[PDB]
């Protein structure tokens, strides 16, 4: 999981899939749209989207 | 009202709202639906004027309306045209004398026009007017028969000071 | 290590056989540590005398009424179960109740050997009517507290004998409070407040004062283990 | 975090706070997965305002998108999809929960599932077009945090994680013995922790901060930001958790934050807790606690609050700061430093000066007592008058820190200003009576009562429990997972050790190869929908390991015989006894205390005024004046509504009597009819009065 | 009858003194009338007025006036005539 | 009496602290004594602790539904930052100890220190004004204590044995003291059955006749079939109340107090009660009720209904497919076999919980709680309502022990956040009847003693039936009592029973159903024909205090608010804006 | 009969710091009102010493830092309440912890005066880097209970001193259980098996006989009456 992570039994039986995305992504995802960071850009260009705004 | 008597519908109107609430386990008694139905039958519709100057259908204290049919009159007890009327919690407080209470849910400015026209007074009898005042209220401690009361000691007991 | 100020101890007296004792102020949380100490004492550790065990002659079997009294097995039992004997005896002893003809039988009409003492002779036993006889032994001896009737399951070769729930206490029923007081202008000190009704073998102020000695003495040999240690004094009340 | 992540329903283009009853508040069946439907505020903004749910992205256009995996011809696939509301409406998607064969195909026949109106219903497992990715998909991250949350009704949930935001940070915080997996990750995301950028080694470490030293050769300094006062007055601080010489791993958490602990939150404590009536002092949801939590600062929190004052230019003068104080003792003020200010490190109470403040004056004309007064002292006129910021009154603690801005060193200060002061007071809140305390599960209660340790309920072994709760509010409320969370508290506290060496038990055969045995003090994980069953949790009721004696306190029922404190003599029948994770909320006494006997009043009602809780005033609504009128209160009734407000001339003459000793003057007339009858005469009306 | 001591201001008990006056509103301003006359008593002139006595029942040691003229209507020392 | 917070205490009291502070030298003037209470030096607080004493306060919790939301109370001063409130007036304020504040009012005139006094005391105001009925008694922890104390139950340790040959009687004891010593050894539990010589407790009526028939009085012994704990809560009562030897329900208890208020002075009720108190949270500290899922004990028969009513289920859902059904009556159909096996599970609940059992012994005795909470915590959590009302024809199978599954909670969601938004609208129209009702009876008081009218209404307070045996009716509580009989009962017995001006309680409504009487004319306030507002003897008792009503009564606003106050406790009319209208689902 | 054999007391270690003790015989009953009023006295009027205040070189308050010191003073002050020291004087006596450098700083690096001691010299208080240097001294004096931090507003102390709050109790657990004694002719009598643990500033039994002492003399007062 993450480095630190001190030994935490769990009781789940089931198998998570996928991980819990970033909490703060809708917050910081809209401003990065806002200002078209570079990183945005190749993040929605990967999407399948061409010359992105 | 109309097949039966004023006493009837007051029972009837008791009953109903007794029955009401008990359905649904809330317990009171029967004595305060009854104060609050005899508000709704203090008036009595006056049709004609035989007896009076009361315009036809014109809402009439049920008091007033005995002591003109009885006093003023000089032939007796001459009928006046005049009968019972069931009118309601609305009508019932909203047709009250005191035109300082009426302007406390009423249009204030039709209430004073209308008072100030006619030219008439409000006595201070009740709780809404008097607390405006800032006068003491007409009830519990606050009536005239409680609050002039003298207090001394008795003589046998002042002497044995 | 001084407390802060010295208790005191007051009595008022509510009647003959029952009183009221106030001992504050007490340091805080002291009064629910002395008041369920002291009312154990005062019930079970009072040594005094009394009925044992009773044998009603003319009925050994059926222990639901007997002939010529107008009162049933259990209330005679109850009956006895209320008188007031002192000894000083430490072993059993065995006394006698006869009574012949209608009328009122009570203990004043009882014969205790030497060394035995009745308190209230005018304790109503027994009611006999017209031919009744009422000859009634009791045995007496000396104990501590409560014990409940001690059968004769193993003892089966004594016949007739009935066993009583014996109080041996002087002390009947004691009852006991904790309240709040304020003294140097703080709200936190307890107040002890301890009803005790007793017999009338003993005063209430003697049963408290041998219990504040059994406690003291108990505690002693805690106090033993090592003295001149450090341990809150309360000090002199005069001086 | 919450807030951050929060959908509100309002504002410019949206709706009003008292339009749209019942009609836009109420859970539509398409929250599942987008927004969480369970917690949300219970004030005026009910349903209004949620937050949006653990697996969920906002899509560039705007509209809300959950992922969901894709299943064919009846086997999950590793192919999730993020998928809208109206994308979701066109398939058939079913729960994270329905077993499934190890390949990945359905190993039952009839699986729950949701249709296109929002309905649940059984289809077939070759009907099945998508599934959940995980049980915990629809709550939020607050919601998340609440361990055994499917054994609690709504409401009480709903309370339970409106309270978990209220949590003040304590002096020392410890994580929760039993909690989900959700711990961890809001704390980090929450960024009120320090993590390492890049791998490397802790060069050295301090309390003001953290230096690494990274594989390429590349320093890194973290600043930790110490007694740092929060929005809302509690203190935030970090303290690092790593040690020189240490490697650390990039992501890793090297420092805490306020509500963390090993990077996992901490907002609460864990307590022995004895389920139990006792005295009647847990009455009507009251909570008894032990002074031990008092004497070890258990509960304990520092709080900081701010005092600012300014200094201007008036058309009389400019006001001034300064040391020198007319008309007051030098006693006062020795606490002063050389240019007016209270000196950092000083214990201040009610009343006392913290920057003196002098404002010119103007017009003296002294009266003639006044003249022969001050004749006779011989203290002449000052100038000035005195106004310096004073403590306000309840409020008391040290200076921990003073900021000073001038336009003499050209600061930014408004039009007209000269200086500005800003002085911060810290103190040390313990717990007391009546401070709000609530569990995880919408168990709340003041603190009614503080019994010493001595008086408390304790275990055969002489341990004292440190908190009852009463047993009549448990039933009642519906929020039976706070004795789930008591027994497996009690389990993790003392190790368990399943006789699995003949053969794995019934009970036991479902869980994990790691959970078969676990040492004392351990933290166990109970994520919500998918955590420890209520089988299971009495099976390891059985299990736990001994004390130092070698006994068992806790039976197999999960209870425990319980001494009496006050007599001694043990309690007849065995009590409920477990570990509970508790917090201290942020609805204190200190806050939540008002009084008046006179002071300010408003400048056109001639009222006493309030809002504030300084010299605040209670108001006196209409019903309370009917229920006087009810009692045939008369006097009292004329004199609250007349000389305790708006009588100008009978409430001195009332406050001069009580001083004098004199008996009350009979109450005159009120404004409000004095000023009435003057504006209805202002209207051309003959109002007059006449016995 | 055979009720406990009564302490606080429920001493003396509330049904007795009921019995001494019309109604509980009458027995209400029986106790203002003379809680009043015994602060003005106390207050007085200095020069000895005597318009009004002082109490008739020996005061404690700092029992306010109110009590003192309850205590005084339960011992039957007052007397009023109603104001009707 | 009240705790109040010594700072509070301070400041409300202030100039009162400063007068006496000048009075005693502490300080020279106003000024002075001023400077020393706001900084707060020691000698304040002697002071306070006098000027205190005996000074009533007021305290308030608002909304104000009723007259008893204001009570005065003796302030005793406390350090802390909490009022300190009785338990047993909470019920009269409506408060929960969980972060509920109330507002402190202090009297400054002889007049007003006399009203709250005597007037607005607690101690005085037991009854509720509505119906009479007490409203200060025990309750929850109390009522499970006293019920505790006097239950009983077979094969305890001690039990009285009947004698046989060879064998007499065991279980007696000479006196209560005997009983409390044998029971602090061990050898006899305050719930086993026993028999007692009782001295100083009244026996019931019939044993006193039977044993007594020319009176009982006290130190004549008797001999008491019963328990210990039963014995134990009678020596609370007066020592003029017979001996019950009951359990102690919460019906029962209520019973007793309304009892004890009819016949004793208010005083004695005030006192019964402070005791009541005390021993119920005593004997509820040890009274071994408490919460584990040990406890939440699940019926076996659950499974079998559900399976059962599945399969009903199943075929109301194939004869639906074969057209035979609608949607709707489908629906309805489904929602029916739904509620019936809801039914079904709690009557199986109710009779699998041994008696015993902490949660269903918490709900029987009356403390708090009731079945269908039970029925969901073990049961089955059954139907809920979708958003739009109706309710959903799947219901939850799942009970909140073993945890609703996600799809489970999901729809319940729905009515906890519907029900949530409800609550406060709920509020809106009851304030506007209670506001209307006031106004109207605003000016309703009493004026005069007796109008001297012969006119009233005619009432029932029984009736033969079929058997001829008189049963009562079950309208009578709130109908016939606490109203003054208009002419004499002479209507049958040939003699009188009681005459004219007679207020009907619960004594002479007793007397009057074994005279064999049905009908009476009671003086009602319709009949009534004073010039202005009512008179007394029309009115009949004031509730709140049990005897005829005092001139002055403010009788309109009283009735009002009792009207009022349960307002919200009613059905109401449906608050969805969108849908149909209601007014045709009456 | 009333049996004659008066209790008796006997003593058995069980580790350094914990004693369990036997009280028998005692009458039916009585053992557990008097196993709970010694735990009472042992858990509340046993005196002690401990630490009132402290006062760092190189702070004014507690809210703050010191240079080169991982931990903040308020975590040094939390860590100062687990010291456990013994004192012979009433009066108030100062201890002096000096130490720079890098390393750890225990409990025994503190310097004690005469009639003075510490009994956990390995309890930690802070860790110092290369450019940390510790300096604070400590006041010690005996009292008993709890009492919390002493205002300087009134205790008279110019500022830098930091009062932290007193626990004097050094016991630490104290239990008891009843069991059935046989003296001659019955079986139904209470022996009472009462275990204390106390922290190392004294050993159990003097707890005990200081609890006993405190005991017998409030109890004196009902033997007053004589
Ligand atoms: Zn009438």
């Amino acid at each position: 999981s993450v480095p630190g992570a001190p030994n935490r039994v769990s009781f789940a039986k089931l198998r998570e899939p996928l991980e819990v995305p970033g909490l703060l992504d809708v917050q910081t995802d809209s401003f990065e749209w806002l200002v078209g960071s570079d990183r945005w850009r190749q993040a929605a260009i990967d999407r399948g989207e061409e010359n992105p705004v | 009202l109309r097949v039966q008597g004023p006493r009837e519908v007051q029972i009837h109107l008791v009953k109903e709202v007794q029955e009401v609430y008990r359905a649904q386990g809330v317990s009171i008694h029967d004595k305060h639906i009854e104060v609050i139905v005899r508000q709704m039958l203090r008036r009595v519709t006056i049709i004609d004027s035989g007896s009076t100057e009361f315009l036809p259908g014109s809402l009439t204290e049920r008091a007033e309306f005995e002591a003109e049919n009885r006093r003023v009159v000089a032939e007796g007890g001459e009928p006046a045209a005049g009968r019972p009327v069931l009118m309601g919690i609305t009508k019932a407080s909203l047709a009250t004398d005191s035109w300082l209470s009426a302007a406390s849910f009423q249009e204030t400015t039709r209430v004073l026009t209308d008072a100030a026209i006619n030219c008439r007074s409000d006595k201070l009898n009740g709780l809404k007017e008097n607390v405006i005042i800032g006068k003491l209220i007409p009830a519990g401690t606050g009536i005239s028969r409680y609050r002039n009361i003298q207090v001394q000691p008795t003589e046998e007991a002042r002497a044995a000071a | 290590m001084l407390i802060s100020q010295r208790p005191t101890l007051s009595e008022e007296t509510v009647a003959e056989n029952r009183s009221r004792f106030v001992i504050e102020p007490l340091e805080p949380g002291f009064g629910y540590t002395l008041g369920n100490s002291l009312r154990r004492t005062l019930l079970s550790s009072i040594p005094g005398a009394a009925v044992t065990s009773i044998r009603i002659d003319g009925v050994l079997h059926e222990f639901t009424t007997v002939p010529g009294v107008k009162e049933d097995v259990t209330d005679i039992i109850l009956n006895l179960k209320g008188l007031v004997v002192s000894s000083d005896d430490d072993e059993p002893v065995t006394m006698y109740l006869r009574k012949q003809g209608p009328g009122v039988v009570t203990a004043g009409d009882i014969v205790p050997p030497a060394g035995v003492t009745v308190h209230n002779p005018d304790m109503h036993i027994a009611t006999l009517n017209d031919k009744g006889k009422l000859e009634v032994e009791l045995v007496v001896e000396r104990g501590r507290g409560y014990v409940p009737a001690v059968q004769n399951k193993a003892s089966g070769a004594e016949i007739g004998r009935i066993p009583v729930d014996s109080i041996y206490s002087p002390v009947l029923k004691v009852t006991y409070k904790v309240e709040a007081t304020r003294v140097e202008q703080r709200t936190d000190f307890d107040k002890l407040i301890i009803d005790v009704e007793t017999k009338n073998s003993i005063s209430p102020r003697d049963a408290l004062a041998s219990a504040g000695g059994t406690l003291v003495e108990l505690f002693g040999l805690a106090r033993e283990l090592n003295a001149d240690s450090e341990h809150i004094e309360i000090g002199p009340s005069p001086a | 975090l919450t807030h951050k992540r929060r959908l509100s329903a309002l504002g410019p283009g949206g709706l009003s706070r008292e339009r749209a009853g019942l009609e836009v508040r109420d859970v539509h069946p398409s929250h599942y997965g987008r927004m969480c439907p369970i917690e949300t505020p219970e004030g005026p903004n009910i349903g209004l305002i949620g937050s949006l749910s653990v697996y969920a992205r906002v899509n560039p256009f705007g509209f809300i998108e959950t992922p969901y995996r894709k299943v064919e011809n009846g086997v999950v696939t590793d192919q999730i999809d993020y998928l809208t509301a109206d994308e979701e409406d066109r398939h058939v998607v079913a729960q994270a929960n329905s077993p499934t064969d190890e390949n990945g195909r359905f190993t039952e026949d009839r699986v729950m599932v949701r249709k296109k109106g929002g309905e649940v219903e059984f289809v077939s497992a070759d009907q099945v077009d998508y599934m959940d990715v995980s049980p915990r998909q629809m709550v939020s991250v607050a919601t998340a945090m609440i361990p055994f949350l499917e054994h609690d009704d709504a409401n009480r949930a709903l309370m339970g994680a409106n309270m978990q935001r209220q949590a003040v940070p304590l002096v020392r915080s410890e994580a929760p013995l039993v909690g989900t997996g959700m711990e961890l990750r809001a704390a980090i995301d929450a960024g009120d922790v320090v993590v390492a950028d890049k791998t490397g080694v802790i060069e050295e470490v301090s309390a003001d901060y953290i230096t690494v030293m990274a594989d390429d050769g590349t320093r890194q300094s973290y600043r930790l930001r110490k007694f740092a006062r929060s929005n809302h007055g509690t203190c935030a601080n970090q303290r690092p958790i790593v040690d020189a010489g240490q490697r650390v791993e990039a992501g890793q958490v090297i420092a805490d934050g306020p509500c963390t602990q090993n990077g996992e939150m901490a907002l609460g404590k864990n307590l022995l807790v004895a389920i139990m009536p006792w005295e009647g002092h847990n009455y009507e949801d009251a909570i008894i606690l032990s002074n031990r939590l008092v004497e070890e600062d258990v509960l304990t929190s520092i709080h900081i609050e701010e005092h600012e004052i300014d200094a201007r230019d008036t058309k009389l003068g400019a006001e001034e700061i300064t040391r020198d104080i007319p008309n007051v003792s030098d006693e006062v003020l020795a606490d002063l430093d050389e240019r007016g200010i209270v000196r950092i490190g000083a214990e201040v109470r009610d009343g006392d000066i913290l920057v003196g403040k002098v404002t010119p004056k103007g017009e003296t004309e002294l009266t003639p007592e006044e003249r022969l007064l001050r004749a006779i002292f011989g203290e002449k006129a000052r100038e000035v008058r005195d106004t310096s910021l004073k403590v306000p009154h309840g409020e008391s603690g040290k200076v921990i820190g003073i900021r000073v801005f001038s336009r003499e060193d050209d600061d930014e200060l408004p039009a007209g200003v000269n200086e500005l002061v800003r002085v911060y007071v810290a103190q040390k809140r313990k717990i007391s009576d009546g401070d709000k305390l609530a569990g995880r599960h919408g168990n709340k209660g003041v603190i009614g009562k503080i019994l010493p340790v001595e008086d408390m309920p304790f275990l055969p072994d002489g341990t004292p429990v440190d908190i009852i709760l009463n047993t009549h509010g448990v039933p009642r409320r519906m929020n039976i997972g706070q004795i789930l969370e008591t027994h497996l508290g009690w389990v993790a506290k003392a190790g368990w050790n399943i006789d699995v060496a003949a053969g794995v038990p019934d009970w036991a055969s479902k869980l994990p190869e790691e959970l078969y045995s676990a040492p004392a003090d351990s933290t166990v994980a109970t994520p919500v929908f998918d955590g420890a069953q209520e089988g299971e949790l009495a099976g390891l009721l059985g299990s736990t390991l001994p004390n130092r004696d070698g006994e068992v306190m806790v039976d197999a029922d999960g209870k425990s015989t319980l001494f009496d404190g006050r007599s001694g003599e043990p309690f007849p029948y065995p009590v409920t006894v477990g570990y509970m994770y508790i917090l201290k909320l942020h609805h204190l006494v200190d806050d939540k205390i008002h009084a008046r006997s006179t002071g300010p009043y408003s400048m056109i009602t001639q009222q006493p005024l309030g809002g504030k809780a300084q010299f605040g005033g209670q108001r006196f609504g209409e019903m309370e004046c009917w229920a006087m009128q009810a009692y045939g209160a008369a006097y009292t009734l004329q004199e609250l509504l007349t000389i305790k407000s708006d009588d100008t001339v009978g409430r001195v003459k009332v406050y001069e009597a009580i001083v004098k000793g004199e008996n009350i003057p009979e109450p005159g007339i009120p404004e409000s009819f004095k000023v009435l009858l003057k504006e209805l005469q202002s209207l051309c009306l003959n109002v007059e009065v006449l016995s | 009858s055979a009720y406990d001591t009564p302490l606080g201001i429920t001493n003396p008990p509330i049904d007795e003194l009921l019995s001494r006056a019309s109604s509980k509103y009458a027995l209400v301003i029986y106790a203002a009338k003379r809680a009043r006359q015994i602060n003005d008593y106390y207050n007085q002139l200095g020069d000895g007025i005597l318009e009004y006595v002082g109490p008739l029942v020996e005061p404690g040691l700092q029992e306010k006036p109110l009590s003192i003229a309850l205590r005084e209507i339960h011992g039957d020392l007052l007397e009023h005539t109603e104001g009707e | 009496q009240c705790g109040l917070p010594k700072l509070m205490a301070l400041e409300l009291f202030k100039p009162f602290v400063m007068k006496r502070l000048v009075d005693l030298n502490h300080a020279q003037n106003i000024k002075s004594a001023k400077r020393m209470v706001e900084r707060q030096r020691p000698q304040v607080w002697d002071v306070l602790e006098e000027v205190i004493a005996e000074h009533p306060v007021l305290l308030n919790r608002a909304p104000t539904l009723h007259r008893l939301g204001i009570q005065a109370f003796e302030p005793q001063l406390v350090e802390g930052k909490a009022i300190q409130l009785h338990p047993l007036v909470c019920e009269a304020f409506n408060a929960d100890f969980d972060g509920d504040q109330m507002a402190v009012h202090l009297p400054l005139s002889a007049e007003a220190q006399a009203e709250a006094r005597i007037l607005m005391l607690s101690s005085n105001n037991i009854l509720s004004p509505a119906s009479g009925k007490p409203l200060a008694m025990p309750r929850l922890d109390m009522v499970t204590g006293l019920y505790y104390l006097t239950t009983l139950v077979e094969g305890a340790t001690g039990e009285y044995q009947a004698a046989t040959k060879d064998a007499p009687e065991q279980g007696v004891y000479s006196s209560p003291a005997e009983a409390i010593m044998a029971m602090d050894r061990g050898a006899l539990s305050v719930r086993a059955k026993i028999k007692v010589r009782l001295t100083e407790l009244r026996p019931p009526t019939d044993l006193e006749a039977q044993l007594f028939e020319n009176g009982w009085k006290p130190g004549d012994a008797w001999t008491a079939e019963t328990t210990l704990g039963r014995v134990m809560f009678n020596e609370l009562l007066p020592k003029s109340y017979p001996f019950v030897n009951e359990q102690m329900h919460k019906k029962v208890q209520a019973r007793i107090i309304n009892d004890l208020a009819e016949r004793f002075p208010m005083i004695v009720v005030a006192q019964t009660v402070d005791k009541l108190k005390d021993a119920g949270f005593y004997w509820a500290t040890r009274s071994g009720v408490t919460v584990s899922m040990a406890d939440v004990l699940v019926p076996p028969q659950k499974q079998e209904i559900l399976e059962r009513h599945e399969a009903e289920a199943d075929a109301i859902e194939r004869k639906y497919q074969r057209g035979a059904l609608n949607h709707t009556e489908r629906n309805e159909s489904l929602v029916k076999i739904w509620q019936d096996a809801t039914e079904e599970v709690g009557k199986a609940l109710e009779e699998f919980y041994p008696a015993d059992n902490p949660i269903i012994t918490i709900v029987k005795s009356g403390a708090t709680g009731n079945l269908t909470q039970t029925r969901t915590l073990a049961g089955m959590k059954g139907l809920v309502t979708n958003p739009k009302g109706e309710f959903i024809p799947r219901p939850i199978k799942s009970s909140f022990r073993e945890g609703l599954t996600v799809l489970e909670y999901f729809i319940n969601t729905h009515g906890a956040r519907k029900g949530l938004a409800d609550t406060a609208l709920r509020t809106a129209d009851s304030g506007y009847l209670t506001r209307r009702l006031v106004d109207v009876s605003q000016d309703v008081i009493v004026r005069e003693h007796d109008c001297e009218t012969e006119r009233g209404i005619n009432v029932t307070l029984a009736e033969r039936g079929p058997d001829g045996t008189l049963i009562r009716d079950a309208h009578v509580e709130t109908s016939a009592f606490a109203r003054t009989l208009a002419t004499d009962a002479v209507d049958a017995n040939g003699n009188v029973i009681i005459e004219r001006g007679h207020d009907l309680g619960d004594p002479a409504i007793d007397a009057l159903l074994a005279a064999g009487i049905t009908t009476v004319k009671v003086r009602s306030v319709l009949t009534c024909t004073s010039a202005t507002g009512v008179c007394a003897m029309c009115y009949g008792r004031s509730m709140a205090t049990g005897k005829l009503v005092d001139i002055g009564e403010a009788v309109g606003i009283v009735a009002a608010q009792s009207i009022g106050e349960p307002g919200t406790q009613l059905t109401m009319r449906t608050f969805h804006q969108g849908g149909v209208t209601g007014g045709a689902d009456i």
